């Protein structure tokens, strides 16, 4: 996350990590089994770690749990990153109290200048390599679509949408994808690709959750 | 391990978007620098018209 603030404890208890030797993605608890991150978050082993404020100090609150089954959109696609959303089954239910929690899927698409909340351990800096230990927070406006659209020509899909500033200063960067864009307590969106990080006129590009609502209720059901 | 048998990888990026995923996924360059991802290691090849190939996958 370039230009946020470190989130205040208790502000993002859905906010997860997946893990695979190191900290490679954000995801969203979005059931007390289940967590959604990015379709090119996956990988064929994943530990999640809940309840993380700072990724290095253990505080106490931290879960850690084994993926059991981890589930790439199955018309994903790597030239286009359409449908870039997975869906990864706890191996175990996570407990869930004040540091942990579920976040609720959105019950209508984005709407343009709604304010969400973006979050992650990734790369704070645009220009080199600042990663940092305490969980990171931006606040950042929905854009129209003929922003999005102006700034990523024929790139944008009906499956994402843009999030943050035409001026730059403010995004999220490698090591946010999976995380999670939450507006009015709905998760709209999951962290996905940009043109670097915070750059002007390059916002950020987000997977639209409203439009897999259906599949990931399905998916987690028929895996139930 | 002499010269020939050392000699770096060309990055290979599948995605055509003029950008990058936003994982952490890094690789070491021939440069010494670790990049965040593959990806972003083409983009900078593009951008910058240079030729910094992958000695081997993780950070330098």
């Amino acid at each position: 996350i370039v230009g946020g603030y470190n989130c205040e404890e208790n502000s993002v208890p859905y906010q997860v990590s997946l893990n695979s030797g190191y900290h490679f993605c954000g995801g969203s608890l979005i059931n007390e089994q289940w967590v959604v991150s990015a379709g090119h978050c996956y990988k064929s082993r994943i530990q999640v770690r809940l309840g993380e404020h700072n990724i290095e100090v253990l505080e106490g609150n931290e879960q850690f749990i084994n993926a059991a089954k981890i589930i790439r959109h199955p018309q994903y696609d790597r030239k286009t990153l359409n449908n870039d959303i997975m869906l990864i089954k706890l191996s175990s239910r996570a407990v869930i109290n004040a540091r942990v929690s579920t976040i609720s899927l959105p019950t209508a698409p984005p709407a343009t200048g709604t304010k969400c909340l973006i979050s992650g351990w990734g790369n704070t800096a645009s220009s080199g390599a600042d990663y940092p230990d305490e969980l990171q927070c931006l606040d950042a406006p929905v854009l129209s679509q003929a922003k999005c659209e102006a700034s990523y020509p024929g790139k944008i899909t009906s499956n994402m949408f843009c999030v943050g500033f035409l001026e730059g200063g403010k995004d999220s960067c490698q090591g946010d994808a999976g995380g999670p864009v939450v507006c009015n307590g709905q998760l709209q969106g999951v962290v996905s690709w940009g043109d670097g990080c915070a750059q002007k006129n390059k916002p950020g590009v987000y997977t639209k959750v409203y439009n897999y609502v259906k599949w990931i209720k399905n998916t987690i059901a028929a895996n139930s | 391990p002499g010269y020939l048998d050392s000699l770096g990888r060309e990055a290979k990026c599948y995605s055509e978007l003029n950008g990058c995923t936003k994982i952490y996924d890094p690789v070491c360059g021939t440069d010494g620098n670790t990049y965040p991802n593959e990806c972003v290691l083409c983009f900078e090849n593009r951008k910058r018209q240079t030729s910094i190939l992958i000695q081997k996958s993780g950070p330098c």
